């Protein structure tokens, strides 16, 4: 049995446009453990994304989180593209300052 | 620490 | 003067696919802002996600609610007759729906579309059972189902494959 | 208060391309401290917090021996597992393990634990007396038999009773800074128009740890357990958690709510006044 992950995108402080954050993707409640996740700037890839070590929660579905540095600005739009066997094509979730 | 020695199913 | 508020082609649209929700203003989505009326200056030229909800339209008493719904986001299930999908004329049949991916809610669709809802047979299964019938050779009884999740209730995944009975005259 | 140590493994197989992906964590509450890739270039048991960084080359040593032979067990386990449920050789294959302690707020053993997953489905688990097994299947009593003839069950209380207490006191005192000492959330509320009639209010809880909290909306002090969206309490990156809760009000309203947090940190229960 598969399970779809869960996506939230995020930042790691509060947002603000001057000031240096992290933006992060967590997804979680997934499985298999497979994943493609990438961290999107205008709609191009950022490279040198990090991740955490893969772990997993009771019900054995598997979580990561995905992060990079960044200056949030009001023009720049940031996303999160994340891939898996139990979607179709990859889902993108835009960062909303507030969820 | 991790546990010693591990059993294989 | 409560207005109306409908989708063209309609209001099922697989993922990738364009919509243009008509009104006859300030559409707005219930529970969450959709960014995307904002930015009009209402067609959407390609459907994702973001787009799925419970919309209404005023300008007057608001619109009875449209319920956009997007599907294709995730692999599909596989749709089976069971014991048979050949069956009597007069018989009834079970169709089984199953999703090799967590999700606790499925919808069957009947096609030449009127839909069912339905929850799992059982407690964590992720397949559900319907009953169809009494069927007749003279009309086409051909379907396909969906699966989703119930927190994300607009969201649907690609249809099975088309199940056709074979009904015997 | 009450303490755990918990270790998690992840073996998935790789049909044509190599070996299988062996991940290992090593957890004390919500804090990671070891690591295991078998694709890292290390080849190593790797510290991933400060506190364990003090431990000498005996430790990474001794440490990075013993993941290579879990490493090894669940790579067998795997191809065990594919017969087992005579399953093809296409499609990859997931093998789990968790296991771990937990320490009363005494410091003294309070509860142990074993588990084991194939495909993300519960496998076999160790029961609560830690001297028998739940085989809750067909093939894992096929495991269970090979299990309490080779005395794995007694040696793993004596592995969970004994050192996963003794090293987590160890690692409590080590990371006395980090593991004892609590980040209380830093709340606040925001407002979102919906409509002319709706508006949703959220309540926020950021920087706080340990995960463990609770955020709920009341309306004239009843609770909106019914109408309250909560988030799944997520990771900021740096150690700590967030989470928010969100309620749809109506407008003209949004005085008659509150918002309510409890969490180890906070000296008492939080209520926060939309409008004091």
């Amino acid at each position: 049995i598969q399970r779809t992950p869960k996506i939230q995108v995020y930042s790691r402080h509060p947002a603000e446009n001057g000031k240096s954050n992290f933006l992060n993707c967590y997804v979680s409640g997934f499985h298999p453990s497979d994943i493609e996740v990438d961290l999107l700037k205008n709609g191009e890839r950022i490279e040198k994304v990090e991740h955490s070590d893969l772990s997993f929660s009771k019900d054995w579905s598997f979580y990561l989180l995905y992060y990079t540095e960044f200056t949030p600005t009001e023009k720049d739009e940031y996303a999160c593209r994340v891939n898996h066997v139990t979607l179709s094509q990859p889902k993108i979730v835009k960062w909303d300052r507030d969820m | 620490i991790l546990k010693e020695p591990v059993h294989g199913v | 003067p409560k207005p109306t508020l409908w989708a063209e082609p309609g209001s099922v649209i697989t993922q990738g696919s364009p919509v243009t929700l008509r009104c006859q203003y300030r559409l707005y989505r219930e529970k969450k802002t959709a960014p995307w009326i904002t930015r009009i200056p209402f067609p959407i030229p390609s459907i994702t996600w973001e787009h799925a909800g419970r919309y209404r339209c005023y300008y007057s008493e608001s619109s009875d609610p449209l319920e956009l719904v997007v599907t294709g986001a995730y692999i599909k299930p596989t749709l089976s007759a069971q014991p048979s999908p050949v069956v009597n004329s007069g018989g009834n049949v079970t169709l089984q729906c199953d999703s090799q991916v967590a999700f606790d809610g499925f919808i069957l669709c009947k096609e030449g579309p009127q839909c069912l809802n339905s929850q799992p047979h059982a407690r964590g299964s992720s397949r559900a059972i319907f009953s169809v019938g009494p069927v007749s050779p003279s009309r086409r009884w051909w379907y396909r189902c969906y699966a989703y999740d119930s927190n994300s209730p607009y969201e649907w995944s690609l249809p099975s494959d088309l199940l056709e009975l074979l009904v015997l005259g | 208060g009450s303490h755990s140590m918990r270790y998690f493994f992840t073996s998935v197989s790789r049909p044509g391309r190599g070996e299988p992906r062996f991940i290992a964590v090593g957890y004390v509450d919500d804090t990671q401290f070891v690591r295991f890739d078998s694709d890292a270039a290390s080849q190593r048991m790797e510290p991933r917090a400060p506190w364990i960084e003090q431990e000498g080359p005996e430790y990474w040593d001794g440490e990075t021996r013993k993941v290579k032979a879990h490493s090894q067990t669940h790579r067998v386990d795997l191809g065990t597992l594919r017969g087992y449920y005579n399953q093809s050789e296409a499609g990859s294959h997931t093998v789990q393990r968790m296991y771990g302690c937990d320490v009363g707020s005494d410091w003294r053993f309070l509860r142990g634990y074993h588990q084991y997953a194939y495909d993300g489905k519960d496998y076999i688990a160790l029961k609560e007396d830690l001297r028998s097994w739940t085989a809750a299947d067909m093939a894992a009593q096929t495991t269970k038999h090979k299990w309490e003839a080779a005395h794995v069950a007694e040696q793993l209380r004596a592995y969970l009773e004994g050192t996963c207490v003794e090293w987590l006191r160890r690692y409590l005192e080590n990371g006395k800074e980090t593991l004892q000492r609590t980040d209380a959330p830093k709340t606040h509320m925001t407002h979102h128009a919906v409509s002319d009639h709706e508006a949703t209010l959220r309540c926020w809880a950021l920087s706080f740890y340990p995960a463990e909290i609770t955020l709920t909306w009341q309306r004239d002090g009843e609770d909106q357990t019914q109408d309250t969206e909560l988030v799944e309490t997520r990771p900021a990156g740096d150690g700590t958690f967030q989470k928010w809760a969100a309620v749809v009000v109506p407008s003209g309203q949004e005085q008659r709510y509150t918002c309510h947090v409890q969490h180890e940190g906070l000296p008492k229960p939080l209520t926060l006044r939309w409008e004091p």
